[PDB]
């Protein structure tokens, strides 16, 4: 390890959110639940509020 | 002389006698003085009234909170608001606290709600006045018969 | 012999069609279609009248004024493609008369006052006195009730064929009374026999139970694609019964029970299958009390309250074999003509036939019809209509406004043309028997092109199943490249756990499925379908699997595409015969199709049966596997 | 005179507020949502301003930071990368114009 929190997490396609099979995406300091195939995220928060 | 009362076929209530009645137009070219709106969703969720309802549904509360978050962002001035009894007021501002609501609001004007007690009440209008002037206008979330609609 | 009936009208056959030889006042009318829009933009875009009987209105620019001047025009006939971009087909047959609420003679004066100085031929205009609008309604008499609509000629032309043989007006719009109640079966062919349609409408006053007439449900309504059809269907106290279109992977039970409730009917459900029974009944609990008050289920092996409850989710008339299901069906039939008569809520109705539906109106006295179908036409036919037993065709939707707001996938149609193998040609023109279809469905060349089109989507961890109509074909094409399968003759206690290996805890990704693990127990529901054969008998079912198996990637779509859609052809194998047809469809769709003979890549790839060694061992195969290899009974 | 404060009491009082003993209230609910019993089985003190606590702390550090960017492109691979097909007509090929 670098002491850095690399290695970004394992992304996982096609996950439901209240009959809404989305996509949540596990990027590096900040999770974001992207909807679909799209360049916004719905569902936006970090590895802090959590 | 009242600018308010213009129903007057329920005027003899009073029973006493008016011979002079007249209205008023008020010829003006540019119609730009006023703009009244009536918001009532229609054939899209039609879920806009509580005249007997509480905190028993989401769906008029939500429409609420949606619709007065945008016009804080386009009022160039301050926003004087107003609910219908202390009962609906408070069940609607604890009902954004966990929808995450009135947070926003939070961010751009100043709340001001009306309090109950008489003396608390003189020194939170003094900090509207203050803040609308020197800085960003803020919001006023009163009720229709409260202490802020008497003759401010 | 001795069959003879009438009909017979229809003639337009060969390459030279030549229709230009009866038009009588025609040519003199086309020179006034030019000169009108030589002056205004408005004064312009008529009708086209043809010596037939049909008009082609505006398609061109239907924005949202236009779009609301064909929706009457469509009220006669059956309901052509409205949402294109041609033509809109017009006529004036069968469904003048349960559509709106206004006479034949008002909708001419508008068609005059298109054409601009013109009037359409004049075949068409002694044809409109045909069918009219007449009902009944159930109310207080606890019968029936005989008035309909304010008009007027809706009720001059019915006096010279009931109330000459029979009376009416006994007990105590110009409503009548009732004919001792058990006068009712010979009305219903008497007005039909003439030419006037009858439309039974709403409203009762017997057999009460659930509490009032209001039940419990929130005003707060949503989903506006369920609001529109909810209008169209009843928005004003009428019947009108026909089919509604609706997209499949956005609720298509959900509609059903939403709309049960401004109807305020005791309406029954009739599914199609097993799915449908646990489909209508999820909609019945975060929506209503009916599921622990009025629930019932005569299918599935429930019984639930034979005798209190009207509200049942049964499948048809699937229920009533010959001398093995005797005093079962009897108990079924005859309790049910008494509790309950209210609407027949019918759900995918495109491949059953009309032999079905002659014992479905037999045990049930349903006084009204729901049409709950997507599809257009049924089993692809043109020449014969069978939609008039169980409600014609009402109104479809802007599949351009669905498919652009959250409600199906945006699905890319791509046609893939794979060339056919040498060596199992020369034994598909050799014999003649059912054999040589395994022959070009086994094709080493389309094998490859499958392989290459899971691992195109392997690395996009997509949802994709490949299609397959034959059951012994798919299980080859997962065992040599190491993927599970399942198919029919299995096992029940099998698939109910690789079922769930798929949506609720899976752990495998490429299934094959084929016609009977989709409509069974469960939507399949995965993003990315392949098409291997298309010359089977369902060739109509693929429609609807369309739209229940290929979702989006989420339920809510902005303006984007992602999803695909691919389609293995062979070449010169006697398969564009049903190839075309699917054009049709697609178009009405809103749906973007091209054809990609190429893949361009293929070769490039590790994939199997790179050499010609491998290809001629599977000759010694197919050849040798026995056509009796179906199930197992005698 | 501490019968009536509670006017209408079908039950020796539920748990309204305490008013004098405020600081200890703290205690009690501190104990109580550390041992086990965590969610909301908690109160506190309707009048003056009310209290709460279980799990409210500052985090603080310093440390990370240097090379953090160069594990994006790793992750980013598990996707799918932007390309086209291989295009290969084996007669002519394009001439932009």
């Amino acid at each position: 390890m670098a002491t850095s929190s690399e290695e970004v997490l394992l992304i996982v396609k096609k996950v439901r959110q209240k009959k809404q099979d989305g996509a949540l995406y596990l990027m590096a300091e900040r999770i974001a639940w992207a909807p679909e195939g799209k360049d916004r995220f719905t569902i936006s928060h970090m590895y802090a509020d959590i | 002389t009242s600018g308010t009362l213009s129903p007057l076929d329920i005027y003899p209530k009073i029973l006493d006698f008016h011979p002079v009645t007249m209205a008023t137009f008020t010829m003006t070219l540019a119609r730009v003085c006023l703009c009244p709106m009536i918001i009532g969703r229609g054939n899209d969720q039609v879920a806009i009234s509580s005249k007997f309802e509480t905190r028993e549904d989401i769906a008029v509360i939500r429409n609420y909170g949606n619709l007065l978050l945008e016009m804080s962002a386009v009022v160039p001035d301050g926003i004087v608001a107003f609910f219908t009894s202390y009962q609906y007021m408070e069940s609607t501002v604890a009902s954004w606290y966990e929808q995450g609501i009135l947070e926003n609001i939070q961010r751009n004007k100043l709340l001001f709600i009306e309090t109950q007690d008489g003396a608390e009440t003189s020194v939170a209008l003094e900090k509207y006045q203050e803040a609308c002037e020197n800085g960003r206008g803020a919001i006023l979330l009163s009720v229709a018969r409260g202490k802020v609609s008497e003759g401010i | 012999p001795g069959n003879d009936p009438q009909e017979a009208v229809p003639s337009a056959a060969g390459k030279q069609v030549d229709e230009s030889g009866t038009k009588v006042d025609e040519y003199g009318a086309k020179d006034y279609r030019l000169q009108m829009p030589l002056k205004d933009d408005h004064t312009s875009r008529p009708l086209w009248v043809a010596p037939d009987g049909h008009i082609f209105l505006e398609a061109f620019s239907p924005v949202y004024k236009y779009a609301q001047d064909f929706l009457v025009a469509i009220a006669e006939p059956v309901c052509r493609p409205t949402h294109v971009h041609e033509y809109k087909l017009t006529a004036y047959s069968l469904y003048a008369a349960v559509s709106v609420g206004l006479q034949t003679s008002d909708i001419t004066e508008y068609l005059r006052k298109l054409s601009k100085t013109g009037v359409p031929d004049g075949i068409m205009q002694f044809i409109k006195l045909c069918t009219v609008s007449y009902g009944k309604v159930k109310l207080v008499l606890k019968h029936n009730r005989y008035f309909v609509e304010s008009c007027h000629p809706d009720v001059i032309q019915h006096l010279l064929q009931d109330p000459v043989i029979r009376e009416c007006r006994l007990r105590n719009t110009v409503s009548f009374e009732v004919k001792q109640e058990m006068i009712e079966e010979l009305q219903k062919r008497c007005i039909h026999l003439e030419y006037p349609l009858l439309a039974e409408y709403d409203f009762r006053n017997d057999s009460v139970n659930p509490d009032i007439n209001i039940d419990l449900k929130p005003t707060a309504v949503l989903r506006p694609y369920q609001e529109k059809s909810l209008r169209k269907m009843f928005g004003n106290g009428r019947a009108r019964s026909g089919v509604i279109v609706l997209p499949c992977g956005a609720g298509k039970s959900l509609v059903g029970v939403t709309a049960a409730c401004t109807v305020r009917k005791r309406c029954l459900v009739l599914g199609n299958s097993a799915v449908s029974v646990e489909q209508w009944k999820a909609q019945f609990k975060m929506w209503s009390t009916i599921d622990d008050s009025q629930i019932c289920r005569f299918t599935s092996d429930a019984k639930d309250k034979p005798i209190g409850c009207s509200v049942a989710i049964s499948t048809y008339s699937m229920l009533g074999h010959t001398t093995k299901r005797s005093w079962e069906a009897e108990r079924v039939m005859e309790w049910l003509k008494t509790q309950e008569w209210g609407l027949m809520i019918l759900d995918e109705v495109h491949t059953i036939p009309a032999k079905m539906f002659r014992r479905v109106l037999t045990i049930v006295q349903a006084h009204c019809k729901l049409g709950l179908t997507a599809t257009l036409v049924r089993e692809d036919d043109k020449i014969v209509d069978l939609n008039f037993l169980i409600g014609p065709k009402l109104y479809e939707a802007n599949w351009m406004e669905l498919q652009n707001n959250g409600y199906i996938a945006k699905v890319q149609c791509a046609e893939v043309w794979c060339p056919m193998s040498p060596e199992f040609y020369r034994e598909y023109v050799a014999i003649k028997t059912k054999k040589r279809i395994l022959l070009y469905t086994m094709n080493p060349n389309k094998f490859r092109a499958c392989q290459f089109l899971i691992k195109f989507h392997e690395r996009r961890n997509d949802k994709i199943i490949v299609f397959a109509d034959n059951v012994f074909a798919l299980k080859e094409y997962a065992i040599r490249l190491n993927k599970p399968y399942i198919y029919g003759p299995t096992s029940q206690g099998e698939r109910m756990q690789i079922l769930q290996n798929f949506k609720h805890n899976p752990k495998i990704n490429t299934i094959f499925i084929s016609k009977v693990g989709d409509t069974s127990f469960d939507l399949p529901e995965a993003n990315v379908l392949i098409q291997i054969s298309s010359h089977g008998g369902s060739r109509r079912q693929e429609a609807q699997r369309l739209g229940r198996v290929l979702r989006a990637k989420k339920g809510m779509v902005a303006e984007e595409y992602n999803a695909f859609f691919y389609s293995l052809v062979s070449q010169d194998t006697q398969e564009m015969a049903y190839s075309t047809k699917r054009q049709r469809f697609l178009v009405d769709q809103g749906y973007s199709f091209k054809v990609i003979t190429k893949l361009a890549g293929m070769e490039e790839e590790d994939l199997a049966f790179s050499t010609k060694e491998e290809q001629q061992q599977l000759l010694q195969k197919v050849l040798a596997a026995t056509d009796l290899d179906a199930e197992e009974e005698v | 005179v501490n019968l009536a404060y509670e006017i209408l009491e079908p039950e020796p009082t539920e748990i309204p507020a305490l008013k004098q003993s405020k600081d200890h209230a703290a205690t009690t609910a501190g104990a109580a949502s550390l041992a086990g019993g965590h969610h909301r089985e908690a109160w506190a003190t309707k009048g003056p301003s009310y209290e709460d606590l279980y799990t409210q702390n500052v985090v603080i550090n310093m440390d990370d930071q240097e090379d953090l960017h160069r594990a994006s492109l790793e992750g980013k691979s598990a996707k799918e990368r932007p390309i086209w097909l291989r295009e290969s007509t084996v007669q002519g090929a394009y001439g932009s114009e």
